């Protein structure tokens, strides 16, 4: 169904983003297999699967304590465990 | 499905459908219809993989005799401008 | 033909036949029959490509969760001993 | 046929079979196809798996000669 250790759960996505916005954050680190946003507050949930475990490990190397920090955003990224 | 589809051409005429899929590694290929000796319509898993496959492979020189042309109708469409 | 066939297993359960062919790049794949979630019987173009694919891919680590097993009945059979 | 990936072979020792020819060219790269056509020598044909593999064979030849300890193959590019 999915590739073990290549998936992420995302929190704290700015509410105005769509899936393309989330895609472009993760494409900076590797090839992206799938990407979705899941519309109370100013933030939404999301999911990203990288193309490979190596791609996902490149994301992991660029995180600051589980956070992907942009100029105007901080995504809280956790492994989809399996 | 329109956003899953791309056109690819320019590869060696000898390729079969499996060979065309190998050209698109590592993207997930779900269907290939050959349309000429050197052209095919390809269905990938979703619009993000189509978008990336066009970026990676359009204009890619396979060897001194073959250069890929890859296109689709997929447009990167962020809701807020990219940083 | 027996000498064109190999067995491959251990790749991710998610793969379709196009994904299995991508594993075997650059060899010419002419047929794939999946035999389980993570196993298939594959026909390559000829015995030399089967021989090389077994060498290249048997024991190959795809990632920390997947290792390929690849086998066939193809035996290198030079008529005179190699130098 | 992949353009620029194939070779015509001359001066193959007559005792060789296709496996003998294959192992000579496998030293330089991946081999797509290979065949011998059998008083002392025979002809053959080799297709490499890509142009880059065939170019690796070409980098290692002395004036169209592929030399071993006990053989000298005469190799030319097949053109269409």
């Amino acid at each position: 169904y999915y590739l073990k250790d290549a998936g992420f759960h995302i929190r704290n996505i700015p509410k105005a983003w769509n899936d393309w916005n989330l895609f472009h954050v993760f494409q900076n680190f590797g090839k992206v297999s799938y990407c979705r946003v899941v519309g109370d507050g100013q933030v939404q949930l999301g999911f990203v699967n990288m193309m490979s475990v190596a791609d996902a490990d490149e994301v992991r190397k660029n995180m600051n304590d589980g956070n992907l920090i942009g100029e105007n955003f901080t995504l809280k990224v956790t492994d989809h465990k399996n | 499905m329109q956003e899953n589809m791309l056109k690819i051409s320019g590869y060696p005429g000898m390729l079969n459908t499996f060979g065309i899929a190998q050209l698109l590694t590592p993207y997930r290929v779900n269907g290939i219809t050959m349309t000429g000796a050197q052209s095919a319509v390809v269905a990938l898993e979703n619009k993000f993989q189509v978008y990336q496959a066009v970026q990676d492979f359009n204009g890619k020189k396979l060897d001194r005799n073959h250069k890929l042309q890859v296109s689709s109708l997929v447009v990167s469409s962020p809701a807020v401008p990219l940083e």
